[PDB]
RNA sequence: GAGACCGAUAGCGCACAAGUAGAGUGAUCGAAAGAUGAAAAGCACUUUGAAAAGAGGGUUAAAUAGCACGUGAAAUUGUUGAAAGGGAAGCGCUUGUGACCAGACUUGCGCCCGGCGGAUCAUCCGGUGUUCUCACCGGUGCACUCCGCCGGGCUCAGGCCAG
RNA sequence: GGGACCGAGGACCGCGCUCUGCAAGGAUGCUGGCGUAAUGGUCACCAGCGACCCGUCUUGAAACACGGACCAAGGAGUCAAGGUUUUGCGCGAGUGUUUGGGUGUAAAACCCGCACGCGUAAGGUGAGAGCUUCGGCGCAUCAUCGACC
RNA sequence: CCCACCCAUACCCCGCCCUCAGGGUAGAAACGAUGCCCUGAGGAGUAGGCGGCCGUGGAGGUCAGUGACGAAGCCUAGGGCG
């Protein structure tokens, strides 16, 4: 069960992952980027994200994050390369791409309708600390799914008798 | 365990109770009002034949 | 028959429900009303601008206690037997069916209380 | 006090028939037997047959006892006289003993009925301490 | 208040601020009114103000309770045995001073004034021989009733 | 004796297996009783003269306990079924309840129960259609 | 064999491969952890992907029951919808705007003219009951009387805000 | 003469008077629009005014100090023995079946032998509730006078 | 020194709630008499005292109570009563 539930999945393509090994943050900022985008738009964004082209904008989850010229696009001056967060989105977008051809919808209008990263159960690992404590080193995976959609009277009398009269003349 | 599970009533009590139980029986109107579905049985204190 | 018996003005004399202090900012505070017990409490000294500690002269009027809006009480009813109790007080008592009433059962109950003139509260439920 | 402590549904039919009739009859009798009525157990002490027996012996003969409390029976008396004692209650020997001496025996509905302004009553009360 | 002037106005019976009462002035009721004159004002009415006083707000102590005086009945059955059957004879013995005044008197709830219109002066808690509304007035108590009631 | 209305009815004041009641008021489930109501007044079972109106299959059925038999539940009531015009089943019930005094108290309620009865015997009117109102119930 | 006991943080530490796993040199210390479905019928086949998995399709009454499995709260998080924000927010009284709603009303009673369909109309006579003077039942009643329905007219009472 | 706020009760009874009824023990009469979100209500926000953050501890009071990241679940005057006060109940100069025995539809309910526990083996005057045949009778109990162990 | 004006939960009048106090209510056409009707006064409150109502698990009785066209639980910028 999707979140969206308003779209239909006879016109729609959908694509989902679970319990995906990448950071929750990176990804959430990754896909509010490419959110209401087209389809190879999107596509194309995510390789220059990999070959560091272009950049994602950080806007939450952007505490003590370098500054570059390359948010000047997006309006921000906070801006990151997610490239394992790239990676993921562009699976995720290759398989819902592949969904729309099987089903027969046309690839060069699909555009991404809903997109949400959700938090996944939390991994453990543990290190090594002094004074008696044992590091705690969680990771944060993440869950994904999008949505692919092709884009295309009770008058009184005295108020009835002013509409008769202006009628009249 | 010790707790007092048992109570204990005083003879005459138990008799006062059961007299007044054996009366409020011969009452038709407490019948009703119990639950009980006294509408087709004559005389209230029934007795039956003990031959039958 | 739908009209009621002929009642003084319903009058309110306050809407708003009594807030607990403090339930606002703490999540574990549910807003239900407890008197608080602090000494230097401003809702229990009765400070101005301070929420409000309901008071027995709130009370509603006795002839218009317990009246819903139409000017009936409310009788909950489980069955068709208690639709018959209300046989006698078209005019001041009006049924609500219970809420795990069936659907068949319900049809029954609104059906006997057109017969019998009663208003029922939730006659469009399981239609 | 406006309800009686007692849960007896006879004493609840005791109290409203002399609530009537403190009400409606102008005799200062009435009111006394209803607040005795009102009292506790500790405060209507018992009334021994020859505690009334030393009431009688002047000249308030052929007069009705009226006690508000039990009337018990007393060992030490060798003879009842004749008497006409309405009680609350009594117990088996002193019932047995006014009726053996010839007396008779009344509840405070029968005193209602016969004396409703209290006519002709000596009214007692037990010993306190 | 100190606790001498506070008996006397539970004796003159103003339990309650803007309340009045008729006392008839003897040399014992003459110096009960001067303790208390930090907190009264006095003087001494002519007939319109016992007649608006009694006719508007002229209450009676009838078994404990605050009947108003609504009916010549209600007067007979409580001071019908001193002589007075009617309003005009309570308004009678409150002015000319008679010998049933303390039945009377006593008779009639103390009265409930309500805030004079126009107010008091500046300010009110100085003697009225300096400006002021304690102490005693003349005839200019009557001007004072005529705006509290 | 032990026994009377009195009494019976200080037993059953407080818990009654008729009694019925939630906050508004306190009803009755009494076949004996008439308005329904939990008073002295009203309790069939209780009182040595009572009343009670039962619907029939078209009229009302009027049943009233007979005092000398109150020990014989089988023929204690006194049952007559009134299939006729109202108005003679309205007099008829004044007559019963009035006449001889067997609860003239109870005769109002007596004959406000037989109109009750046979106006609901009445074939009933449709119901007018529920008018959608409002900007958002309306589209 | 039972219980006015407890019901998975409770009841024995242990409802489970529990004195187990684990800790200490050792004596000893000592957990956490129940539930798909009636039945595994626990996804045939197709398609994308290295795989994990996803999408179609299928099983079932229910995949809103996918062995991360009954129901599935709150803290906390994401997306969408609406809004607010010149150095705190939150709260009380009172209007306004916007969004969304519960009622109430829909006609009833009586009277008078017509037209239909029927005789449970008044009285009297027989049985039955009862409150012993009131009713029911059967007959008589045969149509200016009684009861329903329809078509007109009139009165009274009907909701909200106002003069 | 000009305004403002309110209409409380629900057959008659009363107090009165300007009289074919009245303004005299609480509002009726006539009329208009609407009959639905129109009045009304609930949230969200703006605006005017109001408004310290809770608890504990100390003290005459503050101030200081301590606890408070958030939520769910759990969480603290109970039971027994022995005293004692009051209320209800039963029997009452007695009271208590349940150590045990006898039945039983079997831990219930019903019945009871001998002991045993605790208790038990006379008024006047001032009065005084109450009664009265209105002459007097007078509870309990207080002041005192009493009588006895 | 004079005149007018502004306002506190203070005073006055009215309505409603609750408490207390004083009365009425049976040859019963009579009553949740633990009710109803009439009249007046009063209303802050720590420690403490008294009373009445609400809620949870289990037991006896009762509603010939509800329920697979759906019990219990849960969510609810939907209502009603107190």
């Amino acid at each position: 069960r999707y979140a969206a539930t308003e779209i239909a999945p006879t016109k729609s393509a959908r694509a989902r992952g679970s319990y995906l090994r990448v950071s929750f943050k990176n990804t959430r900022e990754t896909a509010q980027a490419i959110n209401g985008w087209k389809l190879q738009r999107a596509l194309t964004f995510l390789q220059n994200v990999i070959d560091k082209k272009e950049a994602v904008p950080m806007r939450r989850y952007a505490g003590s994050t370098g500054r570059t010229a390359q948010g000047k696009q997006w309006g921000v001056s906070r801006a990151r390369w997610p490239v394992k967060s790239a990676q993921f989105l562009i699976g995720l977008l290759k398989n819902a791409e592949a969904n729309a051809d099987a089903k027969g919808l046309d690839t060069g209008n699909l555009i991404i309708k809903h997109i949400q990263v959700n938090q996944a159960p939390k991994q453990r690992r543990r290190t090594y600390r002094a004074h008696g404590r044992i590091n705690p080193y969680m990771s944060n995976p993440c869950h994904i799914e999008l949505i692919l959609t092709e884009a295309e009277s009770h008058l009184s009398s005295r108020q009835r008798g002013v509409r008769i009269r202006r009628a009249l003349t | 365990i010790w707790r007092k599970w048992h109570v204990k009533i005083n003879q005459g009590q138990k008799r006062f109770a059961t007299a007044s139980a054996l009366a409020a029986s011969a009452v038709a109107p407490l019948l009703m009002a119990r639950g009980h579905q006294v509408s087709t049985v004559p005389e209230v204190p029934l007795v039956v034949d003990s031959a039958a | 028959m739908v009209a009621a018996k002929k009642h003084v003005p319903i009058v309110k004399k306050r809407t708003k429900r009594f807030m607990r202090h403090q339930s606002d900012r703490f999540k574990c505070l549910d807003s239900a009303w407890r008197k608080p017990k602090g000494i230097d409490n401003r809702v229990r000294r009765r400070f101005k601008g301070n929420l409000a500690m309901p008071s027995i002269g709130y009370g509603s009027n006795k002839k218009t206690k317990h009246m819903m809006p139409s000017g009936h009480k409310a009788f909950l009813v489980h069955n068709v037997k208690d639709v018959e109790l209300l046989l006698m007080h078209n005019r001041t008592y009006a049924a609500e069916i219970a809420h795990n009433v069936s659907s068949r059962k319900r049809i029954d109950i609104i059906t006997r209380a057109k017969q019998l003139g009663v208003k029922v509260t939730n006659a469009k439920a399981k239609v | 006090r406006k309800a009686p402590k007692s849960d007896n549904v006879y004493l609840k039919l005791l109290v409203k028939l002399y609530r009537f009739l403190a009400r409606r009859t102008e005799a200062p009798f009435n009111k006394v037997v209803l607040r005795r009525l009102f009292m506790s157990r500790i405060n209507r002490p018992p009334v021994s047959l020859s505690r009334i027996a030393r009431n009688l012996k002047n000249g308030n003969e052929k007069k009705t006892v009226v006690v508000v409390a039990t009337v018990t029976d007393d060992n030490r008396l060798l003879q009842v006289p004749k008497m006409e004692v309405a009680a609350l209650r009594f117990t088996a020997k002193a019932r047995a003993r006014i009726e053996a001496a010839g007396g008779r025996t009344l509840t405070l509905d029968q005193l209602a009925l016969e004396k409703p302004t209290g006519a002709n009553t000596l009214l007692l009360r037990g010993p306190k301490n | 208040i100190p606790p001498k002037p506070r008996k006397i106005l539970q004796l003159l019976r103003l339990r309650q601020i803007n309340n009045g009462v008729f006392v008839k002035v003897t040399k014992a009721t003459a110096e009960m009114i001067k303790i208390v004159e930090p907190w009264v004002a006095y003087g001494y009415p002519n007939l319109k103000s016992v007649r608006e006083l009694i006719y508007k707000r002229g209450y009676g102590k009838v078994n404990g309770q605050r009947i108003p005086l609504t009916d010549n009945a209600i007067i007979e059955e409580n001071l019908g045995k001193y002589g007075i059957i009617c309003i005009e004879d309570l308004i009678h013995e409150i002015f000319t001073v008679g010998p049933n005044f303390k039945q009377a008197a006593n008779f009639l709830w103390p009265f409930k004034l309500s805030n004079p219109n126009g107010g008091f002066r500046p300010r009110k808690f100085k003697h009225f021989i300096e400006g002021g509304d304690l102490g005693n007035r003349e005839e200019h108590i009557n001007a004072l009733i005529r705006a509290m009631n | 004796s032990n026994v009377s209305a009195d009494l019976i009815w200080e037993v059953s004041r407080n818990y009654n297996s008729f009694l019925v009641k939630q906050r508004t008021g306190t009803f009755s489930r009494d076949a004996l009783n008439l308005t329904n109501q939990h008073s002295r007044k009203h309790a069939g079972f209780v009182n040595d003269k009572a009343l009670g109106i039962v619907p029939a299959e078209k009229g009302v059925k009027v049943i009233a306990k007979k005092v000398k038999a109150a020990n014989k539940p089988a023929s204690s009531l006194y049952t007559v079924t009134y299939k006729s015009t109202a108005r003679k089943a309205y007099k008829a019930i004044a007559s019963q309840a009035a006449k001889h005094g067997y609860r003239a108290d109870l005769r109002q309620a007596a004959v406000a129960r037989a109109s009750a009865i046979l106006r609901s015997q009445r074939p009933v009117k449709p119901e007018p259609p529920k008018k959608l109102r409002g900007a958002a119930a309306r589209r």
